[PDB]
């Protein structure tokens, strides 16, 4: 808070935003973006119904 | 031995109890490409950003 | 205020990277930024700043 009274808030100094964490990965689907998955399977496992 | 020749019935019963068994066996037994052959491994993974 | 100095004279602060994800649109640079590193010999612990 200044002395001049005005209100000094984060929003003023920064840009805040619903980001990402792990920046340096990037997935493409057929070109299109998109995010995946790996299913790693178990040791004691059935390959074809799970 | 020989004596299942004087009982039929005896080797007949054996005979779908193998039978009983191994489609038990098939109906409940895991599927897959390969077994565990790799030796087990442990990881350990640690993140410092930046 | 020997402890405190040496604790922060002797850090391995991570300086990052000189652009990295996510990094405006035609960036050519990709290096990582080397601002401290631990000290490794009795002389230079001995020119450790106290005032
Ligand atoms: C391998 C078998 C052992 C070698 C051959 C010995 C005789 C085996 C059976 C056999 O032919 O004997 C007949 C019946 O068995 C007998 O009289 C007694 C059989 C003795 C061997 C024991 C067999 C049982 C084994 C069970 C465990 C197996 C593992 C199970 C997972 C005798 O002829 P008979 O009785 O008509 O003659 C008297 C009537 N006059
Ligand atoms: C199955 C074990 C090896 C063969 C045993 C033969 C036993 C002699 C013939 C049957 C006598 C009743
Ligand atoms: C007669 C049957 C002999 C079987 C032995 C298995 C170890």
């Amino acid at each position: 808070v200044q002395q001049d009274g005005s209100q000094v808030l984060l929003r003023d100094v920064a840009r805040v935003e619903l980001g990402a964490e792990d920046y340096s990965t990037v997935a493409r689907y057929n070109g299109k973006p998109a995010a995946g998955i790996a299913i790693k399977l178990a040791a004691g496992a059935n390959a074809l119904d799970t | 031995a020989n004596y299942f020749i004087d009982r039929p019935v005896f080797a007949w019963v054996l005979a779908i109890i193998m039978m009983l068994a191994g489609g038990l066996a098939i109906m409940n037994l895991p599927v897959a490409q390969y077994p565990q052959i790799a030796p087990p491994t442990i990881t350990v993974s640690a993140t410092y950003p930046g | 205020d020997v402890i405190s100095q040496i604790k922060v004279q002797n850090n391995q602060i991570s300086g990052g990277q000189l652009g990295g994800m996510p990094q405006a649109a035609d960036q050519q640079l990709n290096a990582s930024i080397i601002v401290q590193t631990r000290l490794q010999t009795p002389e230079e612990f001995g020119k450790i700043l106290l005032k």
